[PDB]
């Protein structure tokens, strides 16, 4: 909106094509991270860390 | 942030605002009533024994 | 209950306790006998009262 | 049975002792009893709850 | 291993003769420590003047009634238990109360004496019914350090300033941290020593102990 | 461990798989918090390809309701073991005993 | 208004001792004994390990290859680890240890100020003939309890990802019980004695102990004698 599109002019940001959707640890608990598993479909290549 | 200064403002917003408690199965008027809220550390509503 | 519990074993009289048949000023000095250890918390004693 | 095992315990049969306040240091008037009672913590645990 | 001295002592003065000092941030369960460890002193060893031997001028023994007057001696006892006076330079002096005539015998009806300040000269001792009504008595006032019971003695030794003593813990809230206590001293006395004299000399005497360990 | 009982916690840690019990009778050659092998007896063993019994145990793992479910090694290396003994405790269980 | 001193202060095991305190007046034996069983049973100083970084360890949750103890069970086994130090308020102690037997608390580096006061005390078992171990203990020193978790608050970049807490249990005192027994001293009307018999897990003297004790009743009572 207009106030928006003078603060990005202002503070120069250049605002993403893309939302954020990452998976968040649940609020108030927290722990250790004792294990990531990946799966991935069969026929998109696997990614660094899987 | 949980930034140490807002729990001394919450105890302000606390101070005269009543709350109100409720239990399950609500019979008479009673089983609503308001209370002033007393800041507590942990995860546990404290209920005076007389009510 | 337990509030009732204590009102009851507070007002209660056995036959014989220490302080049995002294007599004391008024509650405070009654208490003052009780905390210190002097006196029994349950013993027939005349007391003033206002 | 039970106050037989209490004997070769060392400890009253009474399964009642002498109890101290932490507080005051006074005594309770009257034994309690203390013992050992299995215990189960269930899991409704109040951080889940809440 | 630094330890945790106290902040603000609001004393809400209730009167002349009793109080409540406040005392806030305390560490864990020193509340008790503390309170109680004064509660202890104040109740028992205290430095005082009160009244033991009485010897009535008429009537030897308790069990009788002096004529013309309403108290029986039993009951002037107790008023004579709560007579609150202070000396200074004896630590023992027997006074003399004399008086006569229809009218409530005061404390103020005493023979004034160099050290003597008696507290209250409001103080009912007894009062004196119809005609003159014989009425004198020498009353033996000697000092100590407590309350000592006619029993183990003829009356109550009062010496105590002290009437009654409680101590709370309350929940006191730093900054940051999580739980600490609050001390609230409720104090009461028989005025011849304010709760803020007693309450220092109190504890006063709880380090005195404490000198070999410092 | 329950200090008072009634019996049946034995039965109830061992009948529940939750707990690893000895398949054969022998000695334990090597004892991990990960697995218990054991050497069995000649008297229990089949006469072709030998053998010893490798126990894996689990370890900390999520249960159904969030809880966790890890096996302990309860014998001590090079210790006689018979079959239908106790060899790792599960979750909630003390030397073959029903904890809870 | 006699104020009491110390008498015999009778060591019996490395464990626990009776001191005595013998001028008490009346019921200043409870008066006082009460009032120092709360502050020796809470505050006082004591050391306990805090973090513990281990070898090839990411978290207190995986085994060891080559060893019987859980990594958790093995940080349970360092809290009970008794120590002292003397001019450090941390110090970081190195264990090694390698071959099948026992690993026990007089496996680790010694130090200026280290004194271990168990050194049976069993860390873990070690079931491999070459299974090694090595370890970096931080052993802090406070009063107290504090717990792992309060500890993660200032954090500010713990990062090292192998560094575990555990929690602080430190104290050297275990168990206080006070018996006022009435002393006679050759003159005087009547006297009570006073006998704490207290048990310790050896990281403080008993004398020393009941003095710091009873510093802090004074130093509190500071504000109290005056308003």
């Amino acid at each position: 909106t207009p106030e928006e599109k003078l603060l990005r002019a202002i503070f120069g940001e250049k605002a993403s094509d893309v939302k954020d959707s990452s998976l968040r640890v649940p609020n108030g608990v927290s722990g250790t991270v004792i294990d990531v598993q990946v799966f991935t479909r069969d026929g998109v290549e696997k990614d660094k860390r899987a | 942030r949980e930034e140490a200064v807002v729990w001394d403002i919450l105890d302000e917003v606390i101070r005269e605002h009543p709350v109100l408690l409720n239990r399950a199965p609500t019979l008479h008027r009673l089983g609503i009533q308001a209370f002033e809220p007393v800041l507590i550390e942990g995860k546990a509503i404290q209920l005076h024994p007389l009510v | 209950q337990d509030v009732v519990l204590g009102l009851y074993y507070m007002t209660r009289d056995c036959v014989n306790a220490k302080g049995e048949g002294m007599v004391l000023t008024g509650p405070k000095e009654a208490e003052r006998l009780y905390r210190s250890g002097l006196a029994s918390l349950h013993a027939r004693v005349k007391v003033r009262i206002t | 049975e039970i106050k037989e095992l209490l004997k070769l315990g060392d400890l009253p049969t009474s399964g009642q002792i002498r109890l101290y306040d932490g507080r005051t240091g006074e005594q309770f008037e009257r034994p309690v009893t203390v013992g050992y009672m299995y215990m189960l913590k269930l899991n409704h645990l109040v951080d889940d709850k809440m | 291993t630094e330890f945790l001295k106290p902040r603000l002592v609001d004393i809400e003065q209730v009167s002349s003769t009793h109080a409540k000092v406040t005392l806030e941030p305390l560490e864990r369960g020193f509340g008790h420590t503390l309170g109680n460890a004064l509660r202890r002193i104040l109740l028992s060893s205290m430095p005082g003047c009160a009244v033991t031997e009485v010897e009535i001028d008429g009537v030897l023994h308790e069990y009788s009634t002096k004529e013309g007057v309403q108290e029986d001696i039993l009951e002037i006892l107790l008023n004579l238990k709560g007579l609150a006076v202070r000396v200074q330079g004896k630590d023992e002096v027997i006074l003399t109360l004399n008086k006569s005539g229809i009218g409530p015998v005061t404390a103020a009806d005493i023979t004034h004496d160099g050290d003597v300040e008696i507290v209250k000269p409001q103080h009912v001792i007894c009062h004196l019914t119809d005609e003159n009504a014989s009425i004198s008595m020498r009353i033996k006032v000697q000092r100590g350090r407590g309350y000592v019971p006619a029993s183990t003695r003829l009356v109550d030794a009062c010496y105590s300033p002290v009437e009654r003593i409680a101590y709370n813990v309350e929940a006191a809230r730093v900054e940051q941290r999580t739980d600490l206590d609050k001390l609230v001293i409720e104090m009461e006395t028989n005025g011849t020593i304010d709760p803020e004299e007693a309450i220092r000399r109190a504890a006063t005497i709880l380090a005195e102990q404490l000198e070999a360990f410092v | 461990k329950p200090l008072v009982g009634t019996g049946m916690e034995r039965a109830v840690a061992v009948d529940s798989g939750v707990t690893a019990v000895a398949k054969r009778g022998g000695v334990v050659q090597y004892v991990d918090a990960s697995r218990i092998v054991i050497k069995v007896n000649e008297d229990e063993m089949y006469p072709g390809e030998a053998g010893i019994d490798i126990y894996n145990l689990t370890k900390y793992t999520r249960s159904n309701q969030n809880t966790c479910i890890n096996q302990m090694p309860c014998v001590s290396l090079g210790e006689p073991v018979e079959r239908g003994d106790v060899l790792a405790d599960g979750p909630s269980t003390d030397l073959g005993e029903l904890a809870l």
